[PDB]
RNA sequence: UAGCGGCGAGCGAACGGGGAGCAGCCCAGAGCCUGAAUCAGUGUGUGUGUUAGUGGAAGCGUCUGGAAAGGCGCGCGAUACAGGGUGACAGCCCCGUACACAAAAAUGCACAUGCUGUGAGCUCGAUGAGUAGGGCGGGACACGUGGUAUCCUGUCUGAAUAUGGGGGGACCAUCCUCCAAGGCUAAAUACUCCUGACUGACCGAUAGUGAACCAGUACCGUGAGGGAAAGGCGAAAAGAACCCCGGCGAGGGGAGUGAAAAAGAACCUGAAACCGUGUACGUACAAGCAGUGGGAGCACGCUUAGGCGUGUGACUGCGUACCUUUUGUAUAAUGGGUCAGCGACUUAUAUUCUGUAGCAAGGUUAACCGAAUAGGGGAGCCGAAGGGAAACCGAGUGCGUUAAGUUGCAGGGUAUAGACCCGAAACCCGGUGACCGGGAGAUAGCU
């Protein structure tokens, strides 16, 4: 549906399936657990008592100071996700955004200098405080002046992660950027 | 981090000693000072019957951390915080606050 | 709103655990309709990956519901076909 | 999976395509002119990393407060709110932090290099001469040298070299590839004794390396080898001046230091079993899983009596422990002393079913590329139109027909990995004078 750029009246048209499909709670919540598996490091091991120093038996694990009857080998616990339920997960995501009100679009979001005052001024102008900034096109003013901001973070089209959506109460968009998304999204 | 050096006056700013000033006997390698009036301790001196051991308790000063303390610009009286910059010979440390020079 | 979300019912079984607790418990017609270029014939079989690699027997066995009228040339063509594929208006001849 | 397989257990292809880079060269040698590309060493200069390092922003009053970094109020920096220390949780107390710079030298790497050495480019010979192959006396392929492909070898024969010789298909014919018998080739392929950083939905002390503690130490064994238990005072020792008893000891007591000495060195919190003191009750005329229902009596608070609670229980009816296999059991099958801690159905690959999510006659990506969970990549795999061995039929052939399958997640099953755990005897190798380490968390049965 058609949504205000509440700056210049210049609403752009988006399709209606992409941000009007029903909210999937079941693929948004496989989309997340597989990305926080992703995001497990396969580092734990121990030594069996096999593999525990010592002789025989005195290295059974039920024996003292012995090994772990239950050791478990490092493992990879990332699973795979299938594109198009990706995909799908994306729209509804956007599509609960913009039905509970909590996104928002603007012709063009830089600042001229890598001033991080000048930022906090613009930020409290719009008045947000902890909200995710998105655009198209890296912007290294921008982006030179945003690291230090923990509750505030830029990043590109191709780097929208879904997880991150949800953390911040708030989006900021921008015109290209919309449209950059949709057609990536498709 | 010459910041804190001999001979100067310093003001301690957390625990026990909030406003009092003093002057810097020294310093030691862990960063702690001795500052004489700071931080009375009633130290019990253990009866030794040689190195002619005056005899009952020893006001001695014991040591506080670098952090707790620090110099304090007279000129400006309040506490200011240190920075450091070239000269044409040497370089040598100027207070905050428009840049005292020492 | 991350703490509103929850799975589907069912999706979830924390399953069995022997022991602990005492009151726990215990080619056809089909195929290569349409794929650009799916003419009857014993080439662009091996191509078209569609029937193993070393396969080389090629055959259009059907099993009623007509529903693909596709001419058939070049394979093993009899009079069974000619009494079901025709019913949909395709014609089969070797 | 094709195949192999007492066609049994079980063992195990090739071609093709998708991915990273792709390089073929030199000699067997001469003619024309050159030290012209290239490959190595010796010295100048430039850039880029290391061995020391420099600069690098910003705060205060009140309250609890042992001490403020904590709450409250008002300000500042941020190309730095990563981390650490700081009497309680620090962007603005300190080292660092993003960022900008720094070398006489040792040095690694790239370049213009002068010099020192092989060496431009075109032409036409040249296809690697006891070489194959064959054969004799021996050895290895279920196998007593057998029909023995093929290989090892002491010895004997043995042609050609684009007029040429091998290999393969073809019953033979035909047809296809190379210059065999002289050499070289970073590149993409696996791993960490050590070094700097980084990341842990890994462990916090019966765990984690055997060892966070002066650990491969004490200790056991001539011998090889085996192999431990044991870390935390206090923010700062500010470590109890001094006095009293005691044996001029140890153990203490008082005062003082210390927020705290229910922090005193054996020094945070200090469980259970165990051991003693005081408090209230019962027991010296009463028999047994020592409990249970009622219950007078005795002591304390309480309804300031009101029959209420707590502490004990004179008496009364009833009252033969826990685990296992056995029809079943203390009965005379079976084991346990108590406490605290340690210890038991996960995971890897296939196959079957259920729930769940989409897509849907389509579903679907691997490797890999990649601004590295995005996207690309249709290599590949599954299914969507009958089955009868094949032939051949072909809604038809005793079997079926138009309904729909695939991919992720979780769970219920099966097989292979030792896979719920503990518990043998024997054998080999390499060592020590019978013992030590490994195969081996071996193996089958049975508790």
């Amino acid at each position: 549906m058609e949504l205000v750029l509440k700056d210049a009246q210049s609403a752009l048209t988006v399709s209606e399936t992409t941000f009007g499909r029903d909210f999937n709670e079941a693929l948004v919540h496989q989309v997340v657990v597989a990305y926080a598996a992703g995001a497990r490091q396969g580092t734990r091991a121990q030594k069996t008592r096999a593999e525990v120093t010592g002789s025989g038996s005195i290295k059974s694990p039920i024996w003292r100071s012995g090994g772990v009857t239950f050791a478990a080998r490092p493992q990879d616990h990332s699973q795979k996700v299938n594109k198009k339920m990706y995909r799908g997960a994306l729209k509804s995501i956007l599509s609960e955004l913009v039905r509970q009100d909590r996104l928002i679009v603007v012709e063009k979001f830089s600042v001229e200098a890598p001033k991080t005052k000048l930022l906090a001024q613009k930020l409290k102008d719009m008045a947000l405080e902890d909200v995710l900034i998105i655009t198209g096109e890296l912007d290294e003013n921008l982006f030179l002046a945003a690291r230090n901001l923990h509750k505030v973070d830029v990043r590109d089209a191709t780097g929208i992660d879904p997880v991150s959506l949800i953390a911040f109460d708030k989006v900021v968009m921008t015109a290209d950027a919309v449209k950059q998304v949709e057609e990536m999204l498709a | 981090a010459a910041k804190i050096r001999r001979d100067d006056e310093v003001i301690v700013l957390t625990g026990k000693d909030k406003g009092k000033r003093g002057k810097v006997k020294n310093v030691l390698s862990s960063g702690k000072v001795i500052v004489e009036g700071i931080n009375l301790v009633k130290k019990h001196q253990k009866p030794v019957p040689a190195l002619n051991q005056p005899g009952g308790i020893v006001e001695k000063e014991a040591a506080i951390q670098v952090s707790n303390v620090a110099i304090f610009n007279a000129a400006t009286g309040k506490a200011d915080r240190v920075g450091f910059r070239f000269e044409d010979g040497k370089k040598v440390r100027f207070f905050k606050s428009n840049s005292e020079t020492i | 709103r991350l703490n509103t979300l929850s799975p589907a019912e069912g999706s979830k079984k924390a399953g069995k655990r022997l022991g602990r607790g005492i009151g726990s418990g215990l080619i056809r017609l089909s195929d290569l309709a349409k794929v650009e270029g799916g003419v009857v014939d014993l080439n662009t079989l091996k191509a078209a990956n569609i029937i193993g690699i070393q396969i080389e027997f090629a055959k259009v066995i059907l099993a009623g519901e007509v529903t693909t009228p596709v001419t058939v040339r070049g394979l093993r063509v009899t009079k069974g076909a000619r009494a079901a594929i025709e019913a949909a208006g395709g014609k089969i001849e070797e």
